[PDB]
RNA sequence: GGUUCGUUCCAUGGAAUUAACGUAAACCCUUGCUUUAUUUGUAAAUAUUAUAAAGCAGUUCACCUUUAUAUAGGAAAUGAU
C-alpha cells in the first residue's frame, strides 16, 4: 500500500491488479542495484561467513514488491495476465481483433 | 420567398484557388548545412561525424525530440518555460526561427544565447573526445571493492547513480561482517 | 604502397557482371498496387520495438482527442447567443465528422491523415451568404458620412489624433450594435470552422498529440463531399440518428441508401471476363532491349538519336506545346517560377492520374444494426435489421480475372469496414457499415 | 460539495439595450456618470458638431440605419425545417437550419477514401521526383573522391547508425587490423 | 480531454465530455428513483 | 526576343526516366552497408531506387538492392476469448528488407548520403547503416588534436541549446544522459 | 576489369574506344552556348544552378554503356519539369508565417475596427464588390493576428469533374419533388 | 431433358426478368520458366545453388469419341509439355 502512488500515473486500462503490478515495477527499479549487491555477496564464497549470513538476512527483509519475480506482464487493454504476448502487451484475443482491424502494424493473417 | 441563387461562375473560380490551390514557387536549396543535424552520429575521423554526435548530445539534453527543420517553428511555450525556469533543464531549438517564436509568444521570456562554457566542454569530452576511465586490472580475488569497480566500469548497464546504490549497500555489508 | 588489410578486401571480388540480357518472352502488365497506408493504420517500421507496442493504445487516445477537437465551439457568452437552459442532452448533427486517423511514421516526424465531412459549413456558408450585398455598400457610406461630420468641422488628416477616432468608432457601434453582433456571430462561427484545418489552431493540437509519439505531427485532413464515401463517417451519422428513442430504424436506413447513387453499368460487360492477350503498347514489350545503345542506334527510324525525342514518343510531355517535337523556349519581387509555367496545360495529366486510380466510384453499400432498439422501457428481445445497396465484390478479380492484392492477408482492397457502438436507455447497440469501390 | 447543482449564472450582458443615435448616445455619455474630465471635452466637442448638422443630414442617418436593418432581415429569419427533414430532425440550434435542398447530391467531384490513398501516393512521388531533378544534382558540388588508404592506415573501424533512432547497439565500435 | 479543454479554453472554446457527462447523468437518474449510493460511513461499525 | 529550339531536356530530368545509373568501383572495398526494412514492398522498392540515384551524383558506386531473407514471426491464437480452443488461426508479420552496399566511397561523402536519406526518408521504412573507415595508430592523440577543428564547426551550431546559468536540473551530467537516453528509447 | 558486359556494345559496332565517343557526341551532345543562355533566361538562378551541375555529374559515356529505359511500376507516367507546385496533383504549399500564440478572437470592439480597416483597404484603388465581400468572409482573419493568412493542412481538392467519375451518375432525387 | 467437380453450361416451360451473400474467381505458400539484383549467401566462373521483387504457364496443343447438332468428354510410365 505504501508503494501505491497517491496520484494515478497509468494511462492504459486501469485495474486493481494492473495498479498493483505497476507499483511493483517501480519498487524494483529503485532497489535493483541494492538487491543485486546482496545477491552478489551471498554467492561470493571469498567473503567471511558472517558477511554472507548478514547479506542473506537483509535480502529476506526486503519488501515483496522489491522482488522481481513478482512482476507479471498484463494486458494494457483488458488487464488480464493470462495469455499475454510480450511483443504487443495484450492478450491473444485482443491481438486478434486489433490485428484484423489493422491497429497492430505489420501483422498479417498467415496462410501457406 | 426563400430562394438561394446557385453559386456564380465568379464565385466558383474563387473557391478553386482556395480548395484546389494556386501555382506557388519552389526554390531548390541543398547545402551541407541544410543536411546538418540529420547526419549519422558516428565517431569517425571526419569532422562531419563528430559534429553530429555533439548535436545528438544536445537533443538528448533538450528533451530527446528528433531534428525536424521542415515541420514548422511552433512549440509549447508554456512547457518550454517551465522546463527552462522551474526545472532548470536545457532546451533544444531545431532552428533560430523556432527560438524567436517562443520569445515573441511569451510575455518577457528570455533565453540564453547558447550554452555555458562548462556545458560545451562536458559535451565534447565524452561525446567527441570520448575520455573514459580505464577499468584497472585486479589480480587478487579478495579485493571486493576493486573488483566491483572493474565490472561496473566495463558496461553501460550500470549508470553513475546505479553504481552508487550498489557500492553504498556493499560497503555496508563488508563493514558489518568484521570483528 | 597500400595497406595489407586494404588488399584483404580487394581479392574478395567475385561480383557477377550485369549481362543486359534481351527479353524473348512477352510480359504482362503489373497488378494494381493499392496504397500502403491502407493496410495498417500506422505505416511504420522501427528497429527498436519499444517504440511500437503502444501504438494500438495511442490510436484510441488520439482518436478521442481528434473527435473532441473538431467538436469545439464558442461559449454562448462570447457570441451573445442567450443559451436556452435545458438539462436535456442535445443531439446536433450539423458538425464536423472525422474518421479514424492514419499515421505515416518516420524517424523524424509523423503525418496524420483524417477524412472529414464538414456539415457545419454547408449551413453556415449559405446562411451568411443570404446577407444582402447592399449591407456592405451601405455600411461604406456610413464611414464617409461620419467622417464628413464627426471628423470634420463645418459641413486621415494631420490635425486628427487617435483619441478622437476612439469616440468616433463607438458612435457607429452604438447605432449598429444589434447588427454588428449578427454579422460577428456568423463570421466567428465560420472562421472557427476554417481554422480547425489551419495552423492557427492545429499547432495547439499538435502539442497534445506530440506528447504521445515524441515527434512533430503533420496533418493531412481531407475534405469529403458526401458522407457515404467513408464508412467511419457513415456509421457515426447513422448511430447518432438511432440514439433517439423515437427513431424509426428501418426508415433512417432507407433515407441514407437513397442518397447513395450508384453509377450506371452494363451487367453483361461488368461481369464479362478478360481474354489473356499480349499488350504490345506496354513499355516492356515495345522495347525488348532496354539499352539506349540499341534503341537509339538507328534500329528502325533514322535520326531519332536524341533521348528527348524517344521519351516524347512514349510519355505525355507537358512542356511541349504542339504535344510532340517542339520545345521552343523564348530567348533574348515576382515569384521565382519558369516563364512557361502558365502555358502548361494539365488537362490530360489529370486524366492520366485519376484513370490510374482504382476503387474511385462507389458501387456498394451495406448497413447492419443490432441490439436493443425498442421504444418501451422493459426487457425485450434484441433487434437486427439489414439493408444493402450494390455489391461489395472486387470486380477486377471476381469477373475480369485480374490478380488483386488483398490487404492484411485476407481483406479486400476495395471495401471499408467500420463499426460504431452506442447505447439507448435500455441497452447497447452497434452499427456496422461497409462501403466498396468499383 | 454534495449533489451537484446546475450552473445557470452564465449570461453575457449586452452593452446597448436599444439602438441609440449619435445625439442620444452622446447625451447619456456626457451625463457625467463615469468619465475623465479631459475626456468629457472630446465628447462635448463631438456633440456640438452633431447638433450643428442640418436636419436633412440627420434624417438621412436615421433612414440609413433602417436600410441596414432591412438588409440584415433575411439573415435573422428563423427558417422552418422541412417536413421530412434528415439533418434538422432534432436540431435545437435555429441558426444552422437551412432549406436542405440539394445538400446531399453528388456532383461527381470526389472519390472514395481508398482512392485518396493512391492519389496522395502520387503527390509524394512528385515530391521525390522534384527532389531528384532539382536538389540531387547539387549533391555533386560537395562530394569528394575516394582515395585508397596509405601504408599508415592499418586499422579499419566500424560504426553502426540507425538513422535517427535510439538503439542500444549503436554504441559498439568494431576494429580489425592485420 | 481535461487538458484539451484547458488548452483551448483560453480562446473561449468549449467541448462537452460525452463520457463524463454520461456518467453524471446516470448517477442523477439513480437518485431520482432512490437507487443512489448510501452515505459513506467514516467510522468503525459500532 | 527570339525562339531557340531546345535540342533536348536537361539531363537531370531525362535521367529520371532511366534506370538508376551506377558508378564503377576500382577496388571494391565496402564502405557502407545500408539495410532497409519495412512491412510492405512498394515503399521499400521505391526508396531503394531513390537512394541509388543520390549515390550516383555523390560519386559513390552502389551495389544493390540486394533482397535479404525476409523475417517471418508467427503467432497462433484462438479465435475465441474462451473455451473454444478446437478452432485457432495463424497470424504472421513478414519483414521485407533490402541491402545497398557502397564501395570505394569517401567517409565524409558517405555521411552526406546517409544524411540525405534521413531528411527525405519514406514513411514505413527502417534503416541501419554500418560505416567503415580506415585510420592510423595512436587514436587517442588523433581524437584530441581534432578538438579545435570540431570547435570551429560548432561555433554556429551552439545556438541550438540554451539553458539557465548553472543548470541545476541536470545534476550529474553523465548520469543525466544515461537515464535520459533510456526515457527517449523507452527502457533501452 | 569492368562492372558490366560488352556483349550489348559490340553488336552496334562500338568495339573501339574512339567509336564509343562518336556515339555520345552525336547523340548525347551537351547544350550549346545559345541553348544554355536561352535555357537560363526562362528558369530562375536557383533552378539553373541545378541544371549546370547535372550536366557535369551525369557524364554521357555512362548513358551509352549502361543507360537503360525505366520500366518499373514507380516511374512517372508523364514528363514534366516539376519546377513549380501545382494546385491539385501536388501537396499544398506552406509559404505563410507561423501563428501568434498570444492572439485571441476579436470582440465587438476589435471586430469593428478590423471591419473599418477593411473598408479603407478596399477603398484605396463604388464600395466593396463581389470579389471583395467574398474575400472578406473566407480570407479575412477574425483573430488579433494582423490579418494572417496561415498555411492550411487541408489536402488539395479534386477537379470539378473527376475523370473516370463524371458521366456515370444520374440524380435519383429530382429537385421538383 | 442433357451435361458439369459445381443452380456449371446448353435446350426448354400457357411467366418470367433480376440483385446481394456463400459458391466461383482472385489471394498466400509451393512447382517450371523469363527479367531484375550479387551481400552478410555462392569453389571457380562468361552465372549455375541460394536469396526475392515482378511477369508468363494447362488440360494449352496433338490424338480419339461425341446427343437435340445446342452445350462436350475421354485416354493417365512408352503424344508434346
Ligand atoms: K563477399
Ligand atoms: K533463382
Ligand atoms: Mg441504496
Ligand atoms: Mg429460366
Ligand atoms: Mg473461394
Amino acid at each position: 500500500s505504501m508503494f501505491r502512488a497517491k496520484k494515478l500515473d497509468l494511462g492504459c486500462f486501469t485495474n486493481v491488479r494492473v495498479l498493483r503490478d505497476h507499483s511493483k515495477r517501480k519498487a524494483f527499479l529503485e532497489a535493483e542495484p541494492e538487491r543485486q549487491a546482496l545477491r552478489y555477496v551471498i554467492r561470493n564464497t571469498t567473503l567471511p561467513a558472517r558477511t554472507r549470513a548478514v547479506a542473506q538476512l537483509q535480502l529476506t527483509q526486503m519488501h515483496a514488491y522489491t522482488r522481481p519475480t513478482q512482476i507479471r506482464n498484463r494486458c494494457i487493454l483488458g488487464g488480464k495476465s493470462r495469455g499475454i504476448l510480450r511483443d504487443f502487451k495484450m492478450t491473444r484475443y485482443n491481438f486478434r481483433m486489433n490485428a484484423l482491424m489493422g491497429n497492430i502494424p505489420g501483422v498479417k493473417k498467415a496462410s501457406w | 420567398d426563400d430562394y438561394d441563387a446557385p453559386p456564380t461562375e465568379e464565385e466558383k473560380a474563387f473557391l478553386r484557388g482556395l480548395e484546389q490551390g494556386k501555382v506557388t514557387e519552389y526554390v531548390p536549396k541543398l547545402t551541407p548545412d541544410t543536411l546538418l543535424g540529420y547526419g549519422p552520429p558516428v565517431a569517425t575521423d571526419a569532422a562531419l561525424g563528430k559534429v553530429e554526435s555533439a548535436m545528438r548530445t544536445m537533443r538528448i539534453l533538450g528533451g530527446g525530440l528528433p531534428f525536424n527543420d521542415q515541420s514548422g517553428v511552433t512549440s509549447d511555450p508554456t512547457a518550454i518555460k517551465h522546463r527552462y525556469v522551474h526545472e532548470k533543464k536545457p532546451v533544444f531549438f531545431s532552428s533560430v526561427e523556432e527560438k524567436e517564436w517562443v520569445r515573441e509568444s511569451l510575455d518577457k521570456f528570455a533565453v540564453s544565447e547558447g550554452p555555458e562554457k562548462k556545458t560545451k566542454q562536458k559535451i565534447l569530452e565524452t561525446s567527441v573526445l570520448g575520455k573514459y576511465e580505464e577499468p584497472k586490472y585486479v589480480e587478487s580475488l579478495t579485493e571486493t571493492v576493486k573488483m566491483v569497480e572493474k565490472y561496473q566500469g566495463g558496461t553501460f548497464s550500470y549508470a553513475p547513480s546505479d553504481a552508487d546504490k550498489f557500492n553504498k549497500k556493499l560497503n555496508q555489508l563488508l563493514a558489518a561482517g568484521l570483528p | 604502397s597500400a595497406s595489407v588489410i586494404f588488399s584483404k578486401y580487394i581479392n574478395n571480388n567475385n561480383n557477377k557482371l550485369i549481362p543486359f540480357k534481351i527479353k524473348n518472352s512477352d510480359l504482362g502488365r503489373t497488378r494494381y498496387f493499392p496504397p500502403i497506408s491502407k493496410e495498417w493504420k500506422n505505416s511504420i517500421y522501427v528497429f527498436n520495438h519499444n517504440n511500437l507496442k503502444n501504438l494500438p493504445l495511442f490510436d484510441i487516445n488520439i482518436n478521442s482527442l481528434i473527435k473532441d477537437y473538431f467538436n469545439l465551439q464558442f461559449k454562448d457568452k462570447i457570441l451573445f447567443k442567450k443559451k436556452r437552459l435545458s438539462k436535456v442532452k442535445v443531439v446536433s448533427l450539423n458538425k464536423i465528422y472525422a474518421s479514424k486517423a492514419e499515421i505515416k511514421h518516420t524517424n523524424t516526424k509523423a503525418i496524420l491523415t483524417v477524412y472529414t465531412f464538414n456539415r457545419e459549413k454547408i449551413s453556415l456558408y449559405k446562411k451568411i451568404k443570404k446577407l444582402k450585398k447592399s449591407f456592405y455598400f451601405v455600411f461604406d457610406k456610413i464611414i464617409s458620412f461620419s467622417e464628413r461630420v464627426i471628423l470634420s468641422g463645418v459641413p486621415v488628416l494631420p490635425w486628427i489624433t487617435e483619441s478622437h477616432v476612439n469616440i468616433w468608432r463607438k458612435i457607429i457601434i452604438a447605432s449598429l450594435y444589434k447588427e454588428l453582433i449578427l454579422l460577428r456571430k456568423y463570421k466567428l462561427r465560420l472562421d472557427l470552422n476554417k481554422y480547425k484545418f489551419e495552423e492557427k489552431l492545429l499547432y495547439r493540437l499538435n502539442n497534445l498529440i506530440m506528447k504521445y509519439y515524441n515527434k512533430k505531427v503533420e496533418f493531412n485532413i481531407v475534405n469529403m463531399r458526401s458522407f457515404l464515401l467513408n464508412s467511419d463517417i457513415l456509421t457515426k451519422i447513422l448511430a447518432l440518428k438511432l440514439k433517439n428513442r423515437n427513431a424509426r430504424v428501418i426508415k433512417i436506413m432507407d433515407v441514407i441508401l437513397n442518397k447513395a447513387n450508384l453509377p450506371k453499368i452494363n451487367r453483361v460487360q461488368e461481369k464479362a471476363s478478360l481474354i489473356k492477350s499480349v499488350d504490345w503498347n506496354l513499355l516492356e514489350n515495345k522495347f525488348k532491349n532496354l539499352n539506349l545503345s540499341f534503341i537509339l542506334n538507328d534500329a528502325s527510324y533514322a535520326e531519332r538519336n536524341n533521348l528527348s525525342e524517344l521519351l516524347n514518343k512514349l510519355y505525355y510531355n507537358v512542356l511541349l506545346v504542339s504535344q510532340k517535337g517542339v520545345w521552343a523556349l523564348r530567348s533574348p519581387a515576382q515569384p521565382k517560377v519558369s516563364s512557361f509555367a502558365k502555358a502548361k496545360k494539365y488537362a490530360k495529366i489529370y486524366q492520366i492520374i485519376f484513370n490510374s486510380i482504382n476503387y474511385k466510384n462507389m458501387g456498394g453499400l451495406r448497413l447492419e444494426i443490432k441490439g436493443r432498439l425498442t421504444k418501451r422501457y422493459r426487457a425485450d428481445r434484441s433487434l437486427f435489421k439489414v439493408k444493402w445497396k450494390g455489391g461489395l465484390k472486387n470486380l477486377d478479380s471476381s469477373y475480369k480475372g485480374l490478380s488483386s492484392v488483398n490487404m492484411r492477408g485476407y481483406a479486400k482492397p476495395n471495401v471499408e469496414y467500420s463499426i460504431f457502438t452506442s447505447k439507448r436507455r435500455i441497452g447497447a447497440f452497434a452499427v456496422k457499415g461497409w462501403v466498396s469501390g468499383k | 460539495e454534495g449533489v451537484p447543482v446546475p450552473k445557470r449564472e452564465d449570461d453575457a450582458k449586452l452593452e446597448f439595450t436599444r439602438p441609440y443615435n449619435p445625439g442620444e448616445f452622446l447625451s447619456e455619455k456626457l451625463r457625467s456618470d463615469d468619465l475623465q474630465d479631459w475626456e468629457r471635452e472630446r465628447y462635448e466637442r463631438a456633440l456640438t458638431s452633431w447638433e450643428q448638422t442640418p436636419d436633412d443630414l440627420k434624417r438621412g442617418w436615421s433612414t440609413m440605419i433602417r436600410d441596414i436593418e432591412q438588409a440584415a432581415a433575411p439573415l435573422r429569419r428563423v427558417v422552418m425545417p422541412r417536413r421530412s427533414t434528415f439533418w434538422y430532425e432534432e436540431e435545437k440550434d435555429t441558426d444552422l437550419i437551412t432549406n436542405e435542398d440539394g445538400e446531399d447530391d453528388f456532383h461527381e467531384n470526389d472519390i472514395m477514401s481508398l482512392g485518396h490513398g493512391k492519389l496522395e501516393e502520387h503527390r509524394e512521388f512528385r515530391e521525390y521526383a522534384r527532389i531528384a531533378v532539382w536538389e540531387m544534382p547539387l549533391l555533386s558540388k560537395y562530394a569528394k573522391p575516394f582515395v585508397p588508404p596509405t601504408s599508415e592506415e592499418v586499422l579499419r573501424f566500424r560504426y553502426t547508425t540507425y538513422m535517427g533512432e535510439f538503439h542500444p547497439a549503436d554504441r559498439k565500435v568494431v576494429v580489425e587490423f592485420c | 480531454i481535461r487538458e484539451l479543454q484547458k488548452e483551448f479554453g483560453t480562446l473561449g472554446l468549449e467541448v462537452d465530455d460525452e463520457v463524463d457527462d454520461d456518467r453524471l447523468e446516470h448517477l442523477a437518474a439513480l437518485r431520482a428513483r432512490d437507487k443512489g449510493a448510501p452515505k459513506k460511513k467514516r467510522t468503525a461499525p459500532s | 526576343e527570339q525562339e531557340v529550339i531546345m535540342s533536348r531536356m536537361p539531363r537531370s530530368l531525362e535521367a529520371l526516366y532511366l534506370q538508376p545509373l551506377r558508378r564503377e568501383a576500382e577496388y571494391g572495398v565496402p564502405s557502407c552497408d545500408l539495410q532497409l526494412r519495412s512491412y510492405s514492398i512498394r515503399n521499400l522498392e521505391f526508396f531503394c531506387d531513390f537512394a541509388l540515384r543520390a549515390a550516383y551524383y555523390l560519386g559513390l558506386p552502389a551495389f544493390g538492392p540486394v533482397p535479404l531473407p525476409r523475417m517471418i514471426e508467427r503467432w497462433t491464437v484462438p479465435k475465441s476469448h474462451f473455451i473454444f480452443k478446437k478452432s485457432q488461426e495463424n497470424f504472421e508479420r513478414v519483414t521485407l528488407r533490402r541491402l545497398i552496399q557502397i564501395k570505394d566511397g569517401h567517409p565524409e561523402t558517405v555521411q552526406l548520403w546517409l544524411a540525405f536519406l534521413q531528411k527525405h526518408a519514406y514513411y514505413g521504412i527502417g534503416m541501419k547503416a554500418n560505416v567503415w573507415e580506415f585510420s592510423k595508430l595512436g587514436v587517442s592523440k588523433a581524437m584530441d588534436e581534432s578538438k579545435s577543428e570540431v570547435e570551429k564547426l560548432l561555433e554556429t551550431r551552439w545556438e541550438h541549446l540554451s539553458h539557465v546559468s548553472d543548470m541545476k536540473g541536470v545534476g550529474n551530467f553523465e548520469d543525466f544522459l544515461a537515464k535520459e537516453r533510456l526515457r527517449i528509447s523507452g527502457g533501452r | 576489369r569492368s562492372r558490366f558486359k560488352n556483349v550489348r556494345a559490340v553488336e552496334m559496332g562500338l568495339t573501339s574506344d574512339a567509336k564509343i565517343e562518336s556515339f555520345t557526341k552525336k547523340k548525347f551532345a551537351e547544350y550549346t552556348e545559345d541553348e544554355k543562355a536561352a535555357l537560363a533566361h526562362n528558369y530562375p538562378a536557383e533552378h539553373m544552378e541545378a541544371i549546370e551541375a547535372a550536366e557535369a555529374a551525369i557524364d554521357p559515356k555512362d548513358l551509352t554503356i549502361q543507360g537503360r529505359l525505366r520500366v518499373d511500376p514507380y516511374r512517372m507516367p508523364y514528363i514534366d519539369d516539376f519546377s513549380e507546385i501545382q494546385p491539385i496533383i501536388d501537396k499544398r504549399a506552406r509559404r505563410s508565417a507561423p501563428p501568434s500564440h498570444k492572439a485571441r478572437f476579436m470582440d465587438v470592439d476589435e471586430f469593428t475596427q478590423d471591419l473599418i480597416n477593411w473598408a479603407d483597404e478596399i477603398r484605396r484603388g463604388t464600395g466593396p464588390t463581389d470579389g471583395d465581400i467574398l474575400s472578406y468572409i473566407l480570407e479575412r482573419s477574425s483573430m488579433t493576428d494582423n490579418n494572417l493568412q496561415a498555411n492550411s493542412s487541408l489536402a488539395p481538392a479534386l477537379p470539378d469533374k473527376v475523370p473516370g467519375v463524371e458521366g456515370k451518375y444520374r440524380n435519383a432525387i429530382d429537385p421538383a419533388d
